[PDB]
């Protein structure tokens, strides 16, 4: 009963853990990666965007080859970017995001804040947080029976 | 909850003044 | 580039000539990459000024009397979503006295809003609530 | 050096001593270059602490029950502006349950801001709003 | 890739299997980028093995009985010219008794040549 | 029985090791440091050269202050240099060798091979 | 700078003109910081030549026909005693046939002495 992902080829090295290969399988979402994968290659797939916290439960992961993928680089891709910059900085010079067409003109690392999904603090305008919605209703009661 | 607790007594208080009005 | 600024290639210089909020240019060119705004009297930045520049790599904002309050929430809101963090390591505050010498990229919302509110703390919906409860008392 | 901690030259050590949010010393020495806080009860760090120590090189913050909400934003920002990121790979969110078991340095500011729910947290007073409108209809 | 030890993808795992100088494979694949040799009997790596692998990033080389004389100069020179220096802090000599327990990366070439003439 | 060196002070931190202050004692040879030393400060001294292998039996060493010392930078000092290239590289820019006068012209890092006691292989016949 | 060589301020350039043991200048002036000898016919460097420059910082030696035997020993001996290793990672032998393209800084005295005497 191996913990190997079904559309993936995984091998166990005695002094190097679990090495999984999912290149060319046409994946769209991350498969069920076991709990002891130390290397993980996903190059040349159809991956769109990694779900946040996907690798947060895999302590031993140390190498991540993710180049040549159709990444939809937006806010949801932050988890990937901050991962690479924390573990494999050089990979930021070779991984590229496919969409939007504005951001598909270079590697992920050398992108300005605007073209890299320009979302830091989402300062939504003060017309929500339904005090305001009811506040106006409040003054409506003012016009009712004063 | 807490940040509405300070006006929690206040909605009900002006509300009860309106109840006095009715 | 506007008259107060100087556009050399893809770089724009708008600093050291004491620009204030009133005399700050309303908009900047699309293609600018680096913008240095050092040595002016900029109290805070207008909302949506640095968020509309697609090619902005590094912006220099040091040596200015930044006033961290409600009106500075916009600029700090733009600071979090930046890949590079080197040229923002030593941005300082000059007012209010409660937050003197506070490093700009390490500011929380509540700290910035405390000076924003003249003293109606915890007013997520309280602002109109006080007025309308008084108004209902005024009716009957 | 503060009494609850243990100082040695430039280093300060405040680990494995049941240190809480309110028991943190107000201001650590300015010259400090390494502070440890492993194995404590720190839910978040107070603002203005980590930015008052310009000489800090590394800080140990693991094995603590970090509540990942707006109050923790000051720490996470300080986590971004560090050249070396070796000892920050084991900072997990003990709470809220929406972000159970997430590594802190990879948390964007979107997740932390949403935790201190501007809408969902407050409205035990949604019924209060309904009561305002209903008894205004009563008057009307 | 070399028969007498494990080999997966671009990594080779030759450790913890009692490899010696005579039993060591003659050469490794050109594209390899990791060569773990922990827990072996390598007295000193045969010359021309660490320069035939231009893609090698890290090479785990601890837990081995390194003998520090003329035969170990290629490995020391290889260690000198490497950007990262993390897994190279527990490489200790075993022979000769003159240089017992000497940390390899902090050795000049003269001490290595001393045990040779 | 504390293992503190006699002309030095030692502070034992609960989860940071041993901080040994030896600054300003006017030493000329390294004291017999304990086997579990983590932090060590050796400024304000009159040290001439650290013998090779001094730090080889101290696995947990992480900091080492070398400033305020008149090193005689020659072949025997190479070991120290190598250590400072593996743990605290920045310290290369603030340590100077006092003698000879030929080599006392800047920090240790910005020194050419010749002025650093240019000994690679000592060929003799 | 000597007639075969060229001197640009503090720097001295002598490459891309096919220098050899006969064409190698007797010495160099003592104030230079960086010299380059790439793209010549230099089989080996004579003893006491590179280590006669007090201020030498980087000495490029790439793209030259370095034959590794006895005569190369004074060069490798000099290469060990250097504080930098960046500009010395792409030097390769060309002869004898036993050492086609072995890296120069990672060579052993035994090999350079074994391919020398019968
Ligand atoms: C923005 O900050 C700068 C930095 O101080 C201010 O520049 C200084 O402004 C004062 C006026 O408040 C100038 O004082 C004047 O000096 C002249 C002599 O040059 C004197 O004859 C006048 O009676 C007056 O006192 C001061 O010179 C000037 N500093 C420099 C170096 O020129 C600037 O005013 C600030 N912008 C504001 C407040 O809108
Ligand atoms: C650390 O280094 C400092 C200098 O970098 C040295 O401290 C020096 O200590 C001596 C005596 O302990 C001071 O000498 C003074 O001389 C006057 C002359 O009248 C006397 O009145 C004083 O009582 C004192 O003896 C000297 O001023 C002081 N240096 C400085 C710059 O103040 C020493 O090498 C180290 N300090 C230690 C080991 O405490
Ligand atoms: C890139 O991925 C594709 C599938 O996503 C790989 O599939 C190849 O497809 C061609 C076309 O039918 C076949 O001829 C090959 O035999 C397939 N190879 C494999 C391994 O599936 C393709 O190989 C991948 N390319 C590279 C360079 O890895
Ligand atoms: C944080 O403080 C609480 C106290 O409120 C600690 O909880 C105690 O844990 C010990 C053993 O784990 C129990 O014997 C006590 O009964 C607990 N206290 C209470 C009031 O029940 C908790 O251990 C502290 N956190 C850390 C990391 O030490
Ligand atoms: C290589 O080293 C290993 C140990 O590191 C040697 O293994 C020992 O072998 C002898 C007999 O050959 C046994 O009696 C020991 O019990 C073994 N040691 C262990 C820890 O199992 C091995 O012999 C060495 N290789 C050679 C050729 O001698
Ligand atoms: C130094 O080396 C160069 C090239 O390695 C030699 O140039 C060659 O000269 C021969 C005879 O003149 C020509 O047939 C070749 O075509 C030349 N090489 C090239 C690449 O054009 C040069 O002769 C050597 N110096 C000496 C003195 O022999």
């Amino acid at each position: 009963t191996k913990d190997c992902p079904s559309p993936c080829t995984c091998r166990a090295l005695e002094t190097m853990g679990l090495w999984v290969d999912c290149r060319g399988h046409g994946l769209t979402a991350l498969p069920a990666l076991p709990a002891r994968t130390r290397h993980l290659l996903l190059a040349n797939n159809s991956l769109q965007s990694v779900p946040p916290g996907a690798f947060d439960h895999l302590p031993q992961l140390q190498t991540l080859d993710v180049t040549q993928n159709p990444w939809h680089c937006d806010c949801s891709l932050t988890y990937l970017r901050l991962w690479l910059e924390d573990r494999t900085p050089e990979a930021l010079l070779q991984v590229r995001c496919a969409s939007p067409s504005l951001a598909a003109h270079g590697p992920l690392g050398r992108l300005t804040g605007y073209q890299l999904g320009s979302c830091g603090w989402q300062l939504q305008a003060s017309w929500v947080r339904p005090g305001v919605l009811w506040d106006v209703a409040l003054v409506a009661v003012a016009a009712l029976g004063l | 909850d807490f940040c509405c607790l300070l006006p929690l007594g206040f909605y009900v208080l002006g509300l009860f003044w309106l109840l006095f009005a009715s | 580039c506007p008259a107060p600024c100087s556009c050399a290639g893809t770089l724009v210089d708008c600093g050291r000539r004491g620009l204030t909020w009133a005399s700050l240019p309303t908009a900047f060119p699309v293609d600018t990459t680096e913008l240095v705004l050092t040595g002016n009297n900029l109290t805070a930045l207008p909302p949506g000024l640095l968020d509309a520049l697609p090619a902005l790599r590094t912006a220099h904002l040091g040596a200015n009397p930044w006033r961290c309050d409600c009106r500075l929430v916009p600029l700090r809101a733009w600071l979090a979503g930046r890949p590079e963090r080197a040229p923002y390591r030593d941005l300082r505050c000059v007012a209010p006295p409660a937050l003197r010498g506070r490093l700009l990229p390490y500011l929380a919302e509540d700290e910035l809003r405390a000076a924003c509110a003249p003293g109606p703390l915890c007013w997520g919906a309280l602002a109109a609530q006080l007025a309308l409860l008084g108004l209902g008392l005024l009716h009957a």
